[PDB]
DNA sequence: GGTCGGCGCCCGAACAGGGACTG
DNA sequence: CAGTCCCTGTTCGGGCGCCG
């Protein structure tokens, strides 16, 4: 007995029609279970092939849980409704979130069930589920209320939203909530134990009304990866020419750079293993460049209106690198990630996990999720990344191949 | 007109575009009796029905003959309509293939005859497909019919099809859960693990179940002894095999007479292990007439005879066995050719293939080695839904030091090391820090965008040097011209300081094999040294020789 | 014959995007 | 400075195979 809200694509562009991928056998039966249950229940419901449109749909299981999740790759239905979302039904992203001790996530997916979808707009959430070796044909089904990973459900519940938070923020007016897709993060300044308390009396609070999970952050302990010059007391010629070929490419990010000084000890064609003494005019040149490496950038700030994209450079050794940026060499932020999941055996598995973290913390500092420069091979990377992937959310990528050229970003 | 009892699929046409309006092809007096005779056969059966000038839409229509049968069937030529029918989403996913079947104690294949004409069109859209039927005389107006199921020939035909057959089978399915139907369109693979006494009743409870719904059965096409025919395969209890191929045996070769052979070669390829079709795709390079006669080479001439000496011996599949691993093995075969065979126990193969594809002008094995792994972890998933265990001819330290030293993310699945030669290993390997005592070149190359004359050279620690004139060169040519005569020039162990972005993005890749032959020459250089060291140095910026030998090389 | 849909392969032509050099 | 071109990779169009 719920009234729907009208929902549009966007004028000249027509609904998704994206392949299903081979799914394995776990991942097909995790499947079937679940939209079984979910006709039962009537939030979706069988369709025909007179539906031109499709959307692939695969499963997967969060840190820690045993419970397979159903995900669909919205991620075409969502840039053909992307004036919906941000024009009429938009969500401010909270600036103070970014700075608290702790901030936790929840998944509240299983709440935009509740509310029924548009007749006229239930055509374009079609998927279909293989079958292992095409046994049976594609059994097709299409959502009848808000699906779970589709940017239009956190606006039309968003004003259901705020009255169910509403009881909760006024006795907690210290705790920031923002919501981004299917999940809710919740942050606070407050001590980890008594944090996580307060988490609790708000899961119990979505729990009245009909709705768990829990992945702790703490983005006060965020930290960023400079540019760093090595601090050597004898340098050779090949020394040298590495530390030229860096603060030439550097130069791109800070003008101020000279290379004039440093360069003229680069004048004979001496052998690379050869000691140079280094001048008095170019011991000077390399610490007032370092000390520009300390500087901020001139002129970097974030804009609302601008997508951001993110780079990822394979260090080796466990070590990836990173960096988000707008324009071109106009860093937003950098950082360095050691140590995941999968380090010194798999490449995949590390790039999957990269990915993760660094979507994660451009939702918890500009609220959206940045094109990701993927260096991978396509091939390499559609057959593994879903065998990863743990998070509700599937960002935006593209693949490059960008030979290592001064090894800018880590010693 | 009575109601059929399979539920209608509603069609529509795409939006501001009006039905065809198209005139009858002429048709042959043999032809046209065998459409008024199945015409006047249809309309008794409530298939298609009488129209009158209210409908101005029309269509042409013809007849192929059926293989061998006596039989007509009756084509539309919707090629008007398809274009302005709505589109549809195929339920087709894929092809089933028979080494993902599992072994079943009985097995029971039929066919549904005239699978289209048992199905509703929908009551709104049958308005679109009127057509004319030629008399034998052109005088005669003729009599025009509208389809009242689903007509061949048009595009939304074999997915209505798929998906009204399935959902007549879905309550005998979810009544009989551990049968197993394997549905292609008419073609109905049923098994089960029950006794064949309570398999043959299932299977008339199936017949009857279909038969509620306007589907027939015929024993013609009824299958009750092995060897079954499935898919384009002869089914037995233990084994299988694809359907007997026919190579052509011409004594001229025309371009359509390669594109029959390769096509049949890729399909006996399946099973029968050492397919090659490298110098047999390589006459269809550069070919532009489908006609012409073209003579096969030496290497081509070799490869079809071994192609039809692996045909002689009778080879065959087994089944897929849940309970025991999945087994992958690759072999190096030719150069830019790898073949595999996917097994669970020895030399039981459960299907075979072969990976060919060059990616890229630069390539070495490991590239193309992992290319192969993930074909057929792809081509695993779909068929057995899991990724197979894999066997590879190359060392776990060859491989150790390939994806941890790449600068892009590489991986693959879990695997063992078989020592099968020829095995994969890298030829050469590129220093991480400069060689104390070896002589120390400063290569540079330029050239001229008109004139297309460029030099390359370098200058030495030692005082070596050299400067070499080329004609119509590239400024990327030179480049790599310079690091040739550097590797050349220079003893077992050199380090070479370089500003060519593009020469260097295409060593450090380690490539074994690449399209140019001035690559294919820094690569046997490469091999033959004991040491390398290469560098980058930004260029204009006064940088050691590298400066005073772009000087020498810049006209 | 010159109908439709699906999947696979092989090729070339058109597209397209980045790096070094030039008015 | 924006305009090319040298190079390389991708995408798609079209032929064949196979199945219904």
């Amino acid at each position: 007995p719920i009234e729907t809200v009208p929902v549009k694509l966007k004028p000249g562009m027509d609904g998704p029609k994206v392949k299903q991928w081979p799914l394995t056998e776990e991942k097909i039966k995790a499947l079937v279970e679940i939209c079984t249950e979910m006709e039962k229940e009537g939030k979706i419901s069988k369709i025909g092939p007179e539906n031109p449109y499709n959307t692939p749909v695969f499963a997967i299981k969060k840190k820690d849980s045993t419970k397979w999740r159903k995900l669909v790759d919205f991620r075409e239905l969502n840039k053909r409704t992307q004036d919906f979302w941000e024009v009429q039904l938009g969500i401010p992203h909270p600036a103070g979130l970014k700075k608290k001790k702790s901030v936790t996530v929840l998944d509240v997916g299983d709440a935009y069930f509740s509310v029924p979808l548009d007749e006229d707009f239930r055509k374009y959430t079609a998927f279909t589920i293989p079958s292992i070796n095409n046994e049976t044909p594609g059994i097709r089904y299409q959502y009848n209320v808000l699906p779970q990973g589709w940017k239009g459900s956190p606006a039309i519940f968003q004003s259901s939203m705020t009255k169910i938070l509403e009881p909760f923020k006024k006795q907690n007016p210290d705790i920031v909530i923002y919501q981004y897709m299917d999940d809710l993060y919740v942050g606070s300044d407050l001590e980890i134990g008594q944090h996580r308390t307060k988490i609790e009396e708000l899961r119990q609070h979505l729990l009245r009304w009909g709705l768990w999970m829990g992945y702790e952050l703490h983005p006060d302990k965020w930290t960023v990866q400079p540019i760093v010059l090595p601090e050597k007391d004898s340098w050779t010629v090949n020394d040298i020419q590495k530390l030229v070929g860096k603060l030439n490419w550097a130069s791109q990010i800070y003008p101020g750079i000279k290379v004039r000084q440093l360069s003229k000890l680069l004048r004979g064609t001496k052998a690379l293993t050869e000691v140079i003494p280094l001048t008095e005019e170019a011991e000077l040149e390399l610490a007032e460049n370092r000390e520009i490496l300390k500087e901020p950038v001139h002129g970097v700030y974030y804009d609302p209106s601008k997508d951001l994209i993110a780079e990822i450079q394979k260090q080796g050794q466990g070590q990836w690198t990173y960096q988000i940026y707008q324009e071109p060499f106009k860093n937003l932020k950098t950082g360095k990630y050691a140590r995941m999941r999968g380090a010194h055996t798999n490449d995949v598995k590390q790039l999957t996990e990269a990915v993760q973290k660094i979507t994660t913390e451009s939702i918890v500092i500009w609220g959206k999720t940045p094109k990701f420069k993927l260096p991978i091979q396509k091939e390499t990377w559609e057959t593994w990344w879903t065998e990863y992937w743990q998070a509700t959310w599937i960002p935006e990528w593209e693949f490059v191949n960008t030979p290592p050229l001064v090894k800018l970003w880590y010693q | 007109v009575p109601i059929s009892p399979i539920e209608t699929v509603p069609v529509k046409l795409k939006p501001g575009m009006d039905g065809p309006k198209v005139k009858q092809w002429p048709l042959t007096e043999e032809k046209i009796k065998a459409l008024v005779e199945i015409c006047t056969e249809m309309e008794k059966e409530g298939k298609i029905s009488k129209i009158g000038p209210e409908n101005p839409y029309n269509t042409p229509v013809f007849a192929i003959k059926k293989k061998d049968s006596t039989k007509w069937r009756k084509l539309v030529d919707f090629r008007e309509l398809n274009k302005r029918t709505q589109d549809f989403w195929e339920v087709q996913l894929g092809i089933p293939h028979p080494a993902g079947l599992k072994k079943k104690k009985s097995v029971t294949v039929l066919d549904v005859g005239d699978a289209y004409f048992s199905v509703p069109l929908d009551e709104d859209f049958r308005k679109y497909t009127a057509f004319t039927i030629p008399s034998i005389n052109n005088e005669t107006p003729g009599i025009r019919y509208q389809y009242n199921v689903l007509p061949q020939g048009w595009k939304g035909s074999p997915a209505i099809f798929q998906s009204s057959m399935t959902k007549i089978l879905e309550p005998f399915k979810k009544q009989n859960p551990d049968i197993v139907i394997y549905q292609y369109m008419d073609d109905l693979y049923v098994g089960s693990d029950l006794e064949i006494g309570q398999h043959r009743t299932k299977i008339e409870e199936l017949r009857q179940h279909l038969l509620r719904w306007g589907l027939t059965t015929p024993d013609k096409k009824h299958q009750k002894e092995p060897p079954f025919l499935w898919m384009g395969y002869e089914l037995h209890p233990d084994k299988w095999t694809v359907q007997p191929i026919v190579l052509p045996e011409k004594d001229s070769w025309t371009v359509n007479d390669i594109c029959k052979l390769v096509g049949k070669l890729n399909w006996a390829s399946q099973i029968y292990p050492g397919i090659k079709v490298r110098q047999l795709s390589k006459l269809l390079r550069g070919t532009k007439a489908l006609t012409e006669v073209i003579p096969l080479t030496e290497e081509a001439e070799l490869e079809l005879a071994e192609n039809r000496e692996i045909l002689k011996e009778p080879v065959h599949g087994v089944y897929y066995d849940p309970s025991k691993d999945l087994i992958a093995e690759i072999q190096k075969q030719g150069q830019g050719q790898w073949t595999y065979q996917i097994y669970q126990e020895p030399f039981k193969n459960l299907k075979t293939g072969k990976y060919a594809r060059m990616r890229g002008a630069h390539t070495n094995d490991v590239k193309q080695l992992t290319e192969a792994v993930q074909k057929i972890t792809t081509e695993s998933i779909v068929i057995w839904g899991k990724t197979p265990k894999f066997k590879l001819p190359i060392q776990k330290e060859t491989w150790e030091t390939w994806w941890t030293e790449y600068w892009q993310a590489t991986w693959i699945p879990e695997w063992e090391f078989v020592n099968t030669p020829p095995l994969v290993k890298l030829w050469y390997q590129l220093e991480k820090e400069p060689i104390v005592g070896a002589e120390t070149f400063y290569v540079d190359g330029a050239a001229n965008r008109e004139t297309k004359l460029g030099k390359a050279g370098y200058v030495t620690n030692k005082g070596r040097q050299k400067v070499v004139p080329l004609t119509n060169t590239t400024n990327q040519k030179t480049e790599l011209q310079a690091i040739y005569l550097a590797l050349q020039d220079s003893g077992l162990e050199v380090n070479i300081v370089t500003n060519s972005q593009y020469a260097l993005g295409i060593i450090q890749a380690q490539p074994d094999k690449s399209e140019s032959e001035l690559v294919n020459q820094i690569i046997e250089q490469l091999i033959k040294k004991e040491k390398v060291y290469l560098a980058w140095v930004p260029a204009h910026k006064g940088i050691g020789g590298n400066e005073q030998v772009d000087k020498l090389v810049s006209a």
